[PDB]
């Protein structure tokens, strides 16, 4: 039956609700574009042959191609703003700049939308008041103190704490830092907040 | 991640919601009330079965091209047996979306609208206080045994109750102060 | 006027935006004073010295505040980019008096996306299309707030005459009387215009 | 809204420590607060109260309410009634944890008092679950509520919410 | 949590003792047929009586068909039992006119009228006479109930007809010697100091020569006042025959 | 008849996607019309007892 094309894709994120976000499917979106293209020349063809030969029994088999259309468009369209959601998703996890392991999934429209995305969301928090505004990505969870303990879990390179000063993020060393200083770290998976 | 949420039980189906696309794709049976060309015809009166989406797209409501009946599971055969103990039955060997797909026929103008309200309304408040207590009071215990037979609309409620038990536990026991890492926990 | 207040208005209108299944109306005034308050109080501990104990009292006291004001923002942008077709054509239709759901920035951010988005799936799928369904609706795909949701609720001032009604038969229409300091569980649909007019708090 | 949120609503009650220093009077945004003398009582809110005592600079006094002759006397009434009965704090959970664990050495007969917190959350929850079934199975519209807390609320409601959105579709849908 | 959201008040129980005039109306087949059928009721228990002796279970089986099949008041039901209560109400109304043609007829339906009456009060539950003794004027107060096992040595002692079994399920209270006249007139059971421990059957021979005396009042009233009323009398020959 | 020209509509629509004797005070000159009754009427009945 004409629908089970599309439903590859449909079928695919619904079995994946954690929000992770699959590899673009390129051929599945061809056929659909094809099979459309199809039915629609099969559809004009029969419209002028019923038109010019005066013939009405055409008509049910007109309506019949007519929704089929409608319905593989719902498909494919239901298909892309799923995918915009859970794009969406990863600038307010992790953080500003993706790892290179993860865009490798994005189509490069998506890579476009993604970045204007960006630019418009950092537009409107550095106008919110004062100077330079208020970054509202940040304070995801009530405070508690000013300071914690940090535990570091990855080699990374040099972290700046304030102008010139600033700590070496080796495996296993250990730090007493300021809360709002290490927040973001925390969250890509860095750091490791004990007790 | 703002899934966008099912329209089923209300007039109309979401648009662009994942689960009303995969419910509208069920079979439904119907008689041909005109013939049909090219698909060679169909003659009139032929007995077919195909999916809720086209049959709401041909059902015209002068009824020139087609007719519709009600599946077994919502003819009164069926009702009289829910009615008797509606805790026992599987709604998940049943079709998925049990509630979701019966709503949308009451769409059809049958003369039973009156009797299949009536059904579903009575059976959802039949079922709800099994929900109620199993999600509430099963904690850190394997889920598999009480989550069997529950409609995908019922299993979204057993969820939430479950968060729900596992925050205040989290809570009491201290652990809710501490920072950590989102989905991306996969990586 | 007094900070003290000030403070708690903000910490009222965060509880009604977590609870409330539309976008409720703007509040400028509050941004701005609550922000400019942080701005003088930052410059103020900057003058002092640092090691003294009152300081970091300070400090937390201004913790605290940051955090709600940041928490109220990110969920009205949450409702914002959910809703954007609706919240545009609402604004778009607005008469003059009565105010406005957004803030100009909140405004700005909200035509943004719009443009964007009908570009992104103008540009992948849509070009493709024979040319009888090259146009889609986003005003008809993208769905509604729902306000018939049940909410729980507190009263600040004594209502009289609200009409409940269950099911939607005239015949089992009725009406009840909301005494100062009482607690209840209502459909929103009923109690909206108590919500904006300050009459009651959603808890 | 989370159990941590609720929390934080539940910081900003007062109570009264002894400092073991001395400090002026501090003008806070939500506040003045002070002046702080060595050896002698005032009144702050609990988030500062519970920083000042970690880190060894004072002394915490119980609220008056947290006495055993006064809890006896309050469970076996709210065992009793036959709906909720008014209480002593808005926020008694939350203090009660906080103090108790961070000010057992300061509070007198603690491991008396937690037990007798523990029965009135666990009669008050019932009578909860049994309003919310009724609640459906009538099939009603409405309902009161005047002396449930916050932490009581936010700890069952989102469930039954849910559940009445989707009982309220069912039932009309045959008038559009 | 705390919810928010007619004719109960006219016959809470099924007795009932006519002191409100149903101030209504009705069809003239309905009074006609009203009347009618309980007089073929009135025959009917007589006709029960020479069937086999009063108050038998026979007695009470045969006799609970005939208010079935008669659709008048029974033993109390929770439905709507409220129109048969009103239906007899009104019927009986209707039948004070009929027999009051000869003293004869009217001691005829008034014996009937006590056997049915004393039927009811033999089928009586616990609660029924718990709630209709204090609903109704028939008060009878009790006094110093502890005493009674005194007397359930003494009565036993006392008395060929009672017994100590009889004390707790004929539930005893103490009310005067009086009231239990046709007993100490025939001194036939334990009664002291003018005072007599009595059981429900005693108060239900006075409910029945007081429903006697405000019936004959009636009766009195029915033979004097009614010439207004007399616009059609067609039905009595019928009635008397 | 409407019935088969809403069905054409629908095929045409189809197929085209893919291609004075009394007076009193002084009434007469005065132009004679009511605002249809769209000002601030009212009608109310009276009577006594009842």
């Amino acid at each position: 039956m004409f629908c089970e094309k599309a439903m590859e894709l449909i079928r695919e994120l619904h079995r994946a609700p954690e929000g992770q976000l699959p590899a673009f499917n390129e051929d599945g979106l061809r056929q659909v574009l094809e099979e459309m293209k199809a039915l629609y020349e099969q559809n004009q063809s029969d419209v002028n042959e019923a038109k010019s030969g005066g013939r009405s029994d055409l008509i049910p088999t007109i309506k019949f191609r007519h929704c089929s259309l409608l319905r593989n468009r719902r498909c494919t369209v239901a298909y892309l703003y799923d995918r915009l959601l859970r794009i969406r998703a990863l600038r307010w996890e992790y953080g500003s700049v993706l790892p290179n392991a993860l865009r490798f999934h994005m189509a490069a429209e998506e890579m476009e939308w993604f970045n204007n995305y960006k630019r418009s969301l950092a537009t409107y928090m550095r106008s919110l008041g004062g100077d330079e505004g208020l970054d509202i990505t940040q304070d995801m969870k009530p405070p508690k103190s000013l300071y914690i303990e940090v535990r570091c879990l990855k080699d990374y390179g040099e972290f700046e704490v304030d102008d010139g000063t600033s700590v070496l993020l080796k495996k296993n060393s250990q730090h007493f830092l300021p809360r709002w200083k290490c927040e973001q770290l925390i969250r890509q998976g860095v750091l490791e907040h004990i007790l | 991640y703002f899934r966008v949420e099912s329209g089923a039980l209300g007039p109309e189906e979401n648009f662009l919601s994942l689960d009303d696309i995969l419910m509208s794709h069920e079979k439904l049976p119907v008689r041909t009330e005109t013939a049909m060309p090219r698909l060679n015809a169909v003659p009139q009166g032929s007995k077919l079965e195909l999916p809720l989406w086209l049959a709401k797209g041909l059902f015209d409501n002068k009824r020139r091209i087609l007719s519709v009946e009600l599946p077994k599971i919502y003819q009164e055969g069926w009702r009289t047996v829910f009615s008797a103990d509606p805790n026992v039955v599987d709604l998940h060997k049943m079709g998925p979306h049990f509630y979701g797909f019966g709503s949308q026929l009451l769409h059809f103008d049958s003369p039973e609208n009156a009797d299949i309200s009536q059904s579903l309304l009575q059976t959802f408040i039949g079922r709800f206080r099994r929900i109620m207590d199993s999600s509430q009071n099963a904690y850190n215990e394997d889920t598999s045994a009480l989550v069997a037979r529950l409609d995908e609309m019922e299993r979204g409620l057993f969820q939430t109750g479950q968060k729900g038990l596992n925050d205040f536990q989290c809570w009491e026991k201290g652990q809710a102060s501490q920072i950590t890492a989102s989905n991306l926990v996969q990586n | 006027l007094t900070p003290a207040e000030l403070i708690e208005r903000l910490e009222q209108a965060w509880m009604n935006e977590k609870f409330a299944p539309e976008l409720l109306e703007s509040k400028p005034e509050i941004v701005e004073c609550v922000m400019e308050q942080l701005e003088h109080m930052e410059e103020n501990l900057r003058r002092a010295k640092r090691e003294d104990l009152k300081v970091s009292i300070h400090q937390m006291e201004m913790e605290r505040i940051r955090y709600v004001l940041s928490s109220y923002l990110r969920c009205r942008l949450m409702k914002i980019e959910k809703f954007f077709p609706h919240v545009l054509e609402k604004e778009k239709t607005r008469p003059e008096g009565e105010p406005s759901s957004l803030s100009p920035e909140e405004l700005a951010f909200a035509r943004e996306f719009m443009a964007n988005t009908e570009s992104y799936l103008k540009n992948v799928a849509l070009k493709h299309m024979p040319p009888n369904l090259q146009k889609v609706d986003l005003f008809r795909a993208v769905p509604k707030p729902d306000l018939d949701s049940y909410v729980f609720l507190r009263v600040r001032e004594r209502q009289e005459n609200i009409l409940v009604e269950p099911d939607t038969d005239e015949q089992r229409d009725y009406v009840i009387d909301l005494e100062k300091g009482s607690q209840h569980l209502i459909r929103y649909k009923t109690i909206a215009p108590l919500v904006a007019s300050g009459a009651v708090q959603l808890i | 809204m989370d159990a941590a949120e609720v929390e934080f609503l539940a910081e900003k009650e007062l109570v009264t420590i002894i400092p073991n220093f001395s400090l002026d009077k501090i003008y806070l945004i939500g506040g003045d607060l002070g002046p702080f003398n060595p050896g002698l009582p005032v009144e702050v809110p609990l988030w500062l109260a519970i920083n000042l005592k970690q880190r060894q600079k004072c002394r915490l006094l119980p609220p008056e309410w947290m006495d055993v002759e006064k809890l006896e006397k309050m469970r076996d009434h709210e065992r009793k009634e036959e709906t909720f009965t008014p209480m002593p704090s808005p926020y008694y959970m939350e203090l009660t944890k906080l103090l108790l664990n961070h000010a057992s050495d300061n509070i007198p007969k603690a491991d008396e008092i937690r037990t007798l917190v523990k029965d009135m959350w666990d009669t008050r929850i019932a009578k909860l679950r049994v309003s919310a079934d009724s609640f459906v199975r009538q099939q009603e519209a409405h309902a009161k509520l005047d002396n449930l807390t916050l932490m009581e609320i936010n700890t069952s409601g989102t469930f039954l919410t849910q559940a009445l959105n989707h009982m309220y579709k069912l039932r009309t849908n045959l008038q559009p | 949590m705390e919810f928010s959201g007619q004719r109960n008040a006219s016959y809470p129980h099924c007795l009932q003792f006519y002191l409100q005039p149903p101030s209504e109306n009705i069809s003239l087949i309905e009074f006609e047929n009203l009347a009618i059928d309980r007089v073929k009721l009135l025959k009917s228990v007589e006709n029960l009586g020479v069937s086999y002796v009063k108050g038998t279970e026979q007695y009470q089986s045969k006799l609970e068909s005939e208010l079935r099949k008669l659709k008048f008041s029974y033993r109390e039901n929770l439905e709507d039992e409220y129109e048969p209560r009103r239906r007899d109400h009104i019927s009986h109304f209707i039948l004070r006119l009929a027999y009051c043609q000869s003293e004869e007829l009217r001691r005829w339906f008034i014996q009937q009228e006590m056997d049915l009456l004393r039927f009811r009060f033999s089928i009586l539950p616990k609660d029924k006479i718990q709630d209709f003794l204090k609903d109704s004027q028939l008060q009878f107060e009790a006094i110093s109930d502890e005493e009674k096992t005194l007397r359930e040595q003494e009565i036993v002692a006392s008395s060929p007809s009672l017994s100590g079994l009889k004390l707790g399920f004929e539930s005893i209270y103490k009310i005067p010697f009086a009231d239990a006249l046709d007993l100490f007139r025939g001194r036939k059971v334990y009664l002291e100091d003018g005072f007599a421990y009595v059981p429900l059957k005693d108060i239900v021979a006075i409910i029945l020569n007081e429903f006697r005396a405000k019936l004959s009042k009636a009766l009195a009233l029915t033979a004097r006042s009614l010439p207004a009323v007399q616009s059609d009398e067609r039905l009595q020959p019928l009635l008397n025959h | 008849i409407q019935e088969l020209i809403e069905v054409e509509e629908e095929e045409e629509i189809l197929l085209n996607s893919y291609t004075v004797v009394t007076s009193f005070g002084l009434a007469q000159g005065v132009s004679w019309s009511g605002r249809g009754g769209a000002g601030n009427i009212s009608l109310k009945v009276l009577g006594c007892p009842e």
